[PDB]
DNA sequence: CGCGGACGAAGCC
DNA sequence: TTATCACTGGCTTCGTCCGCG
């Protein structure tokens, strides 16, 4: 029941952070503009998700994630941070949508 | 590199100032003017041997000089962006002005950032906020290669750190 | 059959025309940022001065119920049938039941979904053809869910007719895809040849009657700008011209009055407070038969500075055309008109000594 | 039809208009940085004179309630019925239930939230509306949200007052959009025909009573100063100055008195310590009946130095009026007025002896 | 033998193709987005051209008409490479609104606000065409010189159609290189595989860099490659890129004749 | 009167 | 301060109706 209850606890921060990840880089996009960015944000993120899950399913340890406990570890969210930062780089770049961008890119940090 | 001289500044000139009142007049009667403009000739005889492309020297002048124009309140690795947001944070100043001014000044080029530059950071300096001159100075060297980049870095410092700053104050 | 205007043509604080936030909107082109104005906004100015110019006028309206409402009801209609006829109008064409509507807004009339790009005439026409119907309107205002009586030929073809902008700039109506015109000309955004930095001025309303809060404390929004000289492109592919309007003499018109508006219109981007009007430095008009070329990748390199960019510009512009010339050989006959006096600029052709009469030269020459 | 107004003056240590910080605005143009007077305050004293000599007075105005409730408490209305009915006068106007207000400030009426731009005894008119609904507003009083009573049309109506100063340069009311009226004056930004750099003038306040110390230290601040002369250029769209005004005959008044007005005044920004009270070097004004076109891609390239600009900036605008009509042929009706002897200035048209002379041939010219 | 084209092609603020939404297609390479316009694209705009100027060597020199029923030859010995920009390319936005003409008594209220987004930079394109099987397949030497010079001045003049009537992007290529390889074709993509550095412009730089990359593998690999290149440049020399010739058509007529 | 082309009928909430 | 914020389509077979010849 703990071993299913750690992969609940994870496939459900996952996801929930990661359609989180969604409409930040959407709404990101638009309010910058006053969008291209969750396609490939998506694509990077669960590439690099799935082995991220499956080193917490086997309690493996990987990186922002503490072994053996039964709390999330919010690994998922240094994930989504590294896909959301590799996907919007270079658009921080005029200060306004780099205002916009770090605005929405503040609410991965849970 | 460029940092080594630029530490090189930092002591002596910080050194040569609170310990010098004719230097240190003699240096800030040229902040935000060209090193070319013969009214900051009587610097050179204290900055100019460390100048290490024709940007940079511009940079060291500039700081040099502006780090020097401070009232003595102020006198005695983060960037910019990071003390601007710590100093709204903290001391308090307006954010959303100070957030313009960030904003026109990631826009502007090398001679931009010099006449835009002076009245942020030594109005910032004064309420004593910290201000790393050596990485201040490496930036003002950068805009001769790529100034989009360190425009871009020293705006996602600051909201990236004020972010991090409000967030932590839970 | 392909006439190519190129233009270099200065603009001081301008600010012609701004993004949302009043900034100049900018292209980073050759690695360096560079003021442009928008295509879509200069093609609006020279087809306000040809159809004023012209006479002939063209409507792009969202809200044509209205129009011929107020039309009907010039015409002898009591309101309430205007506003069913003009209805009737709109809902007798397309696929399905009709056009589709923006949510009704109370006391007017709702405005249409897509924009219509239509001459003056057409909408009266469109109002008589509601009107020789007005028993079948009548009868079917009654009704909880009019259909559409109107003839769909009829006004299908009516909003066929072509406005001599249509002919040129081209319509899109995507419920009605016969309709659909493709324009003749293309035209390029106007960017700086030139790195230009965003200037920020920083302005304050003065408020006339006196008070302490007044002045002091109080500060006033800043507000943007930018300055340089713009490098200006536009085609007009003959053959479509030709086979759009379909005579060959109102085709001439078209193009000699379109490259003279061309020359002659400015965006009027708060002119009110800036007064940009000018006219450009050069002016090289080509007429090349295998395919326009454009000059921008001359100035893809930033110029450096510190020295007027007019000059420098000119001789870039001249010694590019050149080498093209050179690399690609063509029988195209080319032409220039220029205030500079300091070069012969050999290679823009033969030189002529006024805007209009190198486009009549030029024009006549196709 | 369109008056077109050129002009060349120098200014010595002027510093005329500041930003935040004290230094001159500056335009980075051609490459290289010009200080420039902004178009908005030196259109700010030319209709301060404009509006001063011909009578008429303008207010533009973000606390109209306190104007209004002064108005009617000098009618014998007690200070809080007066407060109370002004607040009904800008209440009763707009879609929503009124103008919106920003946060009342103790003792004192709140200021409105945009400015308001209307002739001074058009305010009189509205305390005298607000003055015969006494009654209404005396039960109106008590209620605790008090709603708007004085009919919304009249009050509109009165808002659609035009003054001199609002024919000739228009205004702006999101509020009331019926109020709106298009400017029919464009006006540049003077910037300088030649580089300036921003010249630091280092300056002390010495303190009266004696202290030894502080001789000795003698620490102030330095405020930036620049000098040079200034390119000019303005714009009189007369059709719209007419559709304005309304009467060809005011229109007249209007701009011949507003051209004057342009030559005379100066926006005493920084004054009583730098008297910079100049008049142009040289003017040109012409008529032109297709378009306006303005000179300022002649003074692009910055003048050199070393030696009077005066003479090569008239002389300049000179050969570049020559080229725009030699380049763009038109009738234009052209005429200037120098003071310089050196040149006759063929290309700038006909010579007038005196500015009032040359403005009133032009004016009754056009 | 194998005849490919490199060219260094740039184009202004446009947006030739693009994706499912308004912006344009991208390919992430380098570490650096850069925006492309897709092989498809631009090779149905040749096939206009070719097509049109030739008034079955179509089905030959590409795989099959696309309003065709499969003709046993679907393949076509041409292989167009996706064009992708040198440098790192931001997508820049432009926001635009149509403006309605019948005005009500309210001001400005526009008919539609949008932003549609565009970019600009110097793409490097490349295509390399398989002589051989076009010589088995089309039978006369003769029909092989028409559709190979006519499809690679084609392949020069040529710029898909997307977006053009808002934005000129019309433009002749800076460089063009036509190197008769009998051993292999090679793209020289990897080049550019560190996205220049900006602020100055790209032409010159992008040139050079391929100057240096094409004289490396012809040093990894010394050949009987018949090569010959043209610019509009003349300030810069390229010894690596074979010798140098006036303009486009000469060039293409001297490397068909090269192949036969 | 014949032929060709275009739209509709669900399944689906 | 206020107003504005598009459509169209990339399913199935056949039959019927309508336009045309």
């Amino acid at each position: 029941a703990r071993i299913v209850r750690r992969i609940t606890l994870a496939r459900k921060a996952a996801e929930a952070l990661g359609r989180r990840l969604e409409k930040a880089c959407k709404e990101a996009w638009k309010e910058s503009n006053s969008g291209p960015w969750v396609q490939h944000g998506m694509s990077r993120y669960w590439a690099k998700a799935e082995p991220v899950f499956w080193n917490i399913v086997y309690d493996r340890p990987a990186q922002g994630y503490t072994p053996g406990m039964a709390g999330p570890g919010n690994a998922f969210n240094l994930v989504a941070l590294a896909a959301y930062d590799e996907v919007t780089g270079p658009y921080c770049e005029r200060p306004r949508v780099a205002k916009v961008v770090e605005r929405h890119r503040s609410t991965l940090f849970s | 590199y460029i940092l080594q001289h630029a530490d090189a500044l930092v002591k002596r000139v910080s050194k040569l100032i609170v310990n010098e009142p004719a230097a240190r007049a003699a240096l800030r009667r040229g902040v935000g003017l060209a090193p070319e403009d013969p009214r900051m000739l009587a610097a050179h005889r204290v900055v100019a041997p460390y100048v290490p492309v024709h940007a940079v020297e511009r940079a060291f002048y500039a700081v040099a000089a502006i780090m020097a124009a401070q009232p003595r309140s102020a006198r005695d690795r983060p960037n910019l962006g990071v003390s601007l947001a710590q100093a709204v944070f903290d001391k308090g100043l307006n954010a959303d002005s100070t957030e313009q001014r960030l904003h026109l000044i990631a826009r502007q080029n090398l001679d931009g950032v010099h006449r835009h530059l002076p009245r942020l950071v030594l109005y910032l300096r004064s309420d004593q906020v910290h201000i790393d001159w050596g990485i201040l100075i490496r930036d003002l060297a950068r805009w001769g290669h790529t100034p989009r980049h360190v425009a871009r870095e020293w705006v996602q410092d600051y909201h990236r750190t004020l972010e991090t700053l409000t967030r932590q104050a839970e | 059959t392909f006439v190519d205007i190129h233009a270099i043509q200065t603009l001081p604080y301008s600010n012609i025309n701004r993004d949302d936030l009043g900034s100049p909107k900018t292209v980073v082109y050759g690695g360096k940022e560079r003021t442009r104005v928008s295509s879509q906004s200069w093609k609006r100015a020279v087809r306000h001065e040809v159809e004023a110019r012209l006479g002939d006028k063209a409507v792009r309206t969202r809200r044509i119920i209205s129009e011929i409402a107020k039309r009907l009801r010039e015409r002898g209609w009591d309101a309430d049938l205007a506003d069913a006829g003009a209805r009737q109008v709109v809902l007798s064409v397309g696929k399905k039941s009709g056009i589709k509507l923006e949510k009704e807004k109370d006391s007017e009339a709702p405005a249409t979904s897509v924009l219509f790009y239509l001459p003056v005439p057409a909408i009266d026409e469109l109002a008589a053809i509601a009107d020789e119907h007005r028993d079948a309107v009548a009868k079917e205002a009654a009704k909880k869910t009019p259909k559409g009586i109107l003839p769909a030929d009829r006004i299908t073809e009516v909003l066929k007719s072509r406005n001599v902008s249509v002919n040129l700039f081209g319509r899109m109506l995507a419920e009605l895809p016969s309709t659909e015109v493709d324009g003749a000309v293309q035209f390029a955004h106007a960017f700086t040849v030139h790195g230009t930095t965003v200037e920020v001025d920083f302005f304050t309303a003065v408020d006339d009657i006196p008070k302490e809060n007044d002045h002091g404390s109080g500060h006033m929004n800043a507000g943007q700008f930018s300055a340089g000289t713009f490098y200006r492109y536009a085609n007009v592919n003959l053959d479509r011209l030709v086979e759009n309007t379909g005579d060959a003499q109102t085709a001439r018109t078209a193009v000699a009055e379109f490259l003279r508006a061309f020359l002659s219109t400015v965006p009027s981007g708060k002119q009110n407070a800036t007064a940009a009007m000018t006219l450009p430095d050069l002016v090289h008009i080509a007429v090349r038969f295998d395919r326009p070329i454009s000059f921008a990748p001359a100035f893809e390199t930033a110029l450096y500075g510190s020295d007027g960019y007019t000059l420098r510009a000119c001789q870039e512009l001249n010694n590019y055309a050149e080498r093209l010339r050179e690399v690609w050989p063509d029988d195209a006959i080319r032409g220039y008109a220029t205030v500079e006096n300091k070069t012969d600029l050999a290679a823009l052709g033969e030189r002529y000594d006024s805007y209009p009469a190198l486009i009549d030269a030029m024009v006549a020459a196709a």
